[PDB]
DNA sequence: AGGGACAAAGGGCTTTCCATTTATTTA
DNA sequence: TAAGCAAAGGGTTGACGAAAGCCCTTTGTCCCT
């Protein structure tokens, strides 16, 4: 019997756009995707899947030229580098209103979610961003297509993301058709020799590079399924959609 | 072409198809998958400082080897065992982690720890594909800062610099 | 021992701001409020340039972006939010070694007075820098996990003890001093004056429209979050010929005015990492500023 | 040998006026302020450039927008506020060994004349910039602090000596040389005669349909609140055969007669520093021409 | 038993190499 | 319903450089008298 926890209207600020450095502003799937992943380990509760649209976005920038902050000094090296202002690679952020649905099974009262939702809320972060203001969490129940329109109806105002699937490849795609691609999975290159610099210093890593997917951004009001909404894990290192392409 | 090449070895001699030069400047990790490289693909090239000779037009090695799959015609191998082996000299791979991303995923029972890098044609294909075919939503990006051919030659040569999609969504009114 | 430092070092930021809002709002009835919407207008002036004195009898008009209070209203409302975050020890990247010896060697140092600055910056009014400067009359409202304390009027530059302060102090250095969170909600009002001129933040673009650009919320004219995390880390007043606050950089410099306090007089962070981790009993006035680099977060090279 | 500004530094505004409005009152009573407002009329005059002469038959026809006094008043009011805000030398951005040897250098100019001649820019209403012309009697009262003032007349070009601006200059003159900030919030009457053409401030027009399009604050004609800091700084007498009293500017320039008045003859606010930077005797009445474009503004580049 | 050499390891400062389109342009 | 909808003058400048090379210093490592 599955469950959707709810976080509605949640104000992210400080959150970094570059999700590639030919895709910037929204973070990939790979993101709210790990956010699944990230309650699971922090909290325990088991994510299986997730969705998201925006209520509002903006990248921090004007029409052409979004860019970064003036970095700081925060190296070794530079001890005579510091009366300078910085060396600046390019970092944009952004700032935006989001709705965000998680499928959890649960087990238990629907009085322990929504505030072991909470507390996570507070201590994580949205890619880097700050939350600032999120509407309480809800729990919802669906067992068909028609109780699932009820979660349909709830969201409005809110821009859903749908996947629209590449055609030939990234840029052609976005010419002709006129579409948004972003990042959806990761192919592995190499192996580093030496775990000494690592985070973990026991899981093996490979170095990886962004694989792109063209997507649709639909009204919440107009969407024929949410599974075509929901994204989740996918094999190999990718992420993918229940309901498929659209 | 024979003498510049040699520069090249007698310099730094990297070419890669993939980096993470892109995201920090202090990165020097640099990797030439090989199956992901097809007719129309593009590569970059870096030596120390950006340095290089021309070829009695203002031509460096770039655009050389950039222009229309030139690459290719030594890569396949119709040029050749002398330019060829010495071109497959210079292809090496090149680790390092420091100041790059390092993400986790899911995988099959357990977690796996993974830095994304950049991609080096898609740079290059953006600069000449979402421009020159009227594609009116874009950002136009510069890197690094006052100084950009510190990363690579790719960076050395265009001061325009690359474009990104918006991935600005209509909001409610 | 004699160990070496890792080449890179990661740590999280604990103190996480939100962006600034701006309204206009009157001095007696703050209800009534509305968006400073931020406005785009064409200055024609002189060029003013140094040197260049031959094509100085020109004109420049170029598009600036302004953002006034309207001539109804003479307040300026500012809403954002803070949160801070416990458990400031545990390294990105980092698993420990290095950096457990430095954290089992920063157990005894001062987290109030770090916590008090940090409520002082914000209760001053420090997070504005340009608003503040010309308001008849600042307060403050904070809200805190359902309790509201209001300031009238604090010193910037000169951290002055009172009471009303030293409670929010303890309540955030409890958590700063294990682990958890707390979240404020912080808002500003100014009598600047009617139909008076604010100051937003502006952006890093070389826009080839606007000059001079304002920050926006479709519009409504805002901050930076950043900005705001920039004036709560401004504690710095230990360091050599310490007159000012500086906000808290690994090498003591702030890039506005250009110079270097800290580095390179055996006073910078990467000297006082490998004092404390080799054993050396650090300078009891030191401790709170490596502490401070932490919360605010930070990469580390080698 | 020399000290040089450094590659940034940037000099914020030490006034602050507010972008005026424009009302229509009467002379006996002014207390019903009606709001002159900007409408949109249309002229069919002739075409007439110093060249075409060809096209000299042809009649054009734009749109301009219009304010004038509405035909049952004869007097036009300006309102605006105006903030001399104090910490002057205090270089916003740059700021090391060439905003403080600034300061060991300028702390003896002379602040009160400096006051002097922008309260009577003020008094004698030499803000509005044509509304003075066609107008029989001007009334300029202000208001500072709870104290109201009125000036009749007072002949522009010669700043006379008087009584009732003295002591609001020195209240200028002390929020200047310390810190803090005086609001001056000043309207101007001006009996133009009965129903008479105001000229509020024009806005630049980038490719419109209005060839004449004036400032507006909600439908209300309105003035630009930099053409008020404009005309309090219309002070500057000081220069190659000394004249009339232009606005003050690193090269002297006014952009309507094309030419700069302290340009190429070591005169411009920029020669006029290295040398105190580097420890030249400043004259008494060229450092105050200094400090006047310290409360200016202005960008001092490399 | 300890200063002196043998040499690695950080660290400040010093060049450097550039040349393409400068985008246009908003739903 | 018909005929005709202007001209000049300018449009800012300042910070935003990683890696090889070249010396200078310091402290692991080893030495006898």
């Amino acid at each position: 019997m599955r469950k959707f926890i709810i976080v509605k209207n949640v104000k992210v600020d400080g959150i970094n756009a570059k999700s590639s450095d030919i895709t910037v502003g929204m973070p990939p799937a790979t993101t709210f995707c790990g956010l699944g992943e990230t309650m699971s380990i922090k909290t325990g509760i088991v994510v299986k899947a997730v969705s998201y649209g925006s209520v509002k976005f903006e990248v921090r920038g004007s029409r052409f030229n979004t860019s970064v902050t003036k970095f700081a000094w925060q190296d070794r090296g530079n001890g005579g580098k510091a009366n300078n202002n910085s060396p600046i690679q390019p970092k944009p952020l952004a700032d935006g209103v989001f709705t965000l649905c998680f499928e959890v099974e649960w087990e238990d009262c629907a009085e322990v979610l929504v505030d072991k939702v909470t507390n996570f809320i507070n201590t994580a972060r949205i890619a880097g961003g700050t939350i600032a203001s999120f509407n309480k969490p809800f729990v919802k129940v669906a067992k068909d297509a028609e109780e699932l329109a009820s979660v349909k109806n709830a969201m409005m105002p809110c821009y859903v993301v749908v996947d629209c699937g590449v055609e030939v490849n990234i840029f052609e795609d976005a010419v002709n058709r006129k579409l948004q691609p972003m990042v959806n999975g990761y192919k592995k290159l190499e192996k580093i020799v030496d775990n000494k610099h690592m985070r973990d210093k026991f899981t093996p890593a490979y170095l990886a590079t962004p694989t792109y997917t063209m997507i649709g951004y639909k009204m919440v009001s107009n969407v024929d399924n949410f599974d075509q909404a929901l994204w989740q894990y996918g094999e190999n290192t990718k992420v993918k959609t229940i309901g498929g392409i659209y | 072409i024979k003498e510049m090449i040699e520069d090249f070895i007698s310099k730094g001699g990297l070419i890669f198809t993939h980096s993470g030069r892109y995201t920090n400047t202090n990165n020097s990790c640099f990797i030439f998958n090989k199956n992901d490289i097809g007719v129309d693909t593009k590569v970059d090239m870096y030596t120390p400082k950006s340095a290089g000779i021309k070829n009695e037009e203002g031509e460096n090695l770039w655009q050389v080897l950039n222009k229309a799959n030139m690459f290719y015609r030594i890569y396949s191998g119709e040029l050749g065992e002398e330019l060829q082996y010495l071109l497959k000299s210079c292809c090496t791979a090149k680790e390092d982690v420091t100041t790059l991303p390092q993400i986790y995923f899911k995988n099959g029972e357990g977690y796996d720890i993974l830095v994304p890098i950049g991609n080096a044609h898609n740079l290059i294909s953006g600069t000449e594909y979402l421009w020159e075919h009227k594609y009116y939503n874009t950002f136009t990006q510069k890197l690094g800062g006052s100084n950009p051919q510190n990363c690579t030659h790719a960076c050395n040569k265009m001061r325009g610099g690359f474009k990104q999609f918006n991935c600005t969504p209509p909001q409610v009114e | 021992t004699k160990l070496k430092a890792p080449a890179v070092l990661a740590y999280s930021r604990k103190i996480n701001p939100t962006n600034a809002l701006m309204f206009a709002v009157n001095w007696s009835d703050r209800d009534n409020t509305t968006a400073v919407m931020v406005g785009t207008k064409t200055v024609a002036g002189t060029q003013s340039v140094r040197g260049n004195p031959n094509d100085a009898d020109k004109g420049n008009i170029q598009t600036v972006n302004f953002a006034n209070l309207p001539h109804n209203k003479n307040t300026l409302l500012v809403k954002y939010n803070v949160k801070f975050v416990g458990d400031v020890f545990k390294a990105e990247l980092g698993g420990g070694e290095y950096s457990n010896t430095l954290q089992t060697a920063l157990e005894n140092t001062d987290f109030g007075t770090l916590a008090y600055r940090y409520v002082y910056n914000i209760a001053a009014g420090r997070t504005l820098w340009r608003n503040r400067v010309g308001a008849e009359s600042i307060e403050t409202v904070i809200t805190v996990n359902d309790q509201t304390f209001t300031f009238s009027d604090l010193l910037v530059n000169e951290f002055d003890e009172d009471v009303d302060v030293a409670e929010i102090a303890d309540m955030v250095a409890g958590v700063l001093s294990g682990e958890g969170f707390v979240t404020l909600k912080v808002e500003h009002y100014m009598l600047l004056g009617e139909g008076s001129e604010v100051f937003p933040s502006q952006e890093f673009v070389e826009n080839s429209k606007l000059s001079k650009q304002l920050f926006d919320l479709n519009g409504q004219a805002a901050m930076h979050d950043q900005k705001i995390g920039n004036a709560i880390r401004t504690i710095d007043t230990w360091y050599e010929d310490a007159t000012t606050p500086i906000a808290v950089e690994p090498y003591g410099s702030v890039v506005r005015n250009g110079v270097a306090y800290r580095a390179g007089n055996k006073t910078d962070l990467f000297t006082l990492m490998d004092g404390a981790v080799n054993g050396k009993s650090l300078t009891e006035e030191d401790q709170m500023f490596v502490t401070a680099n932490l919360i605010r977060g930070g990469v580390f090279g080698g």
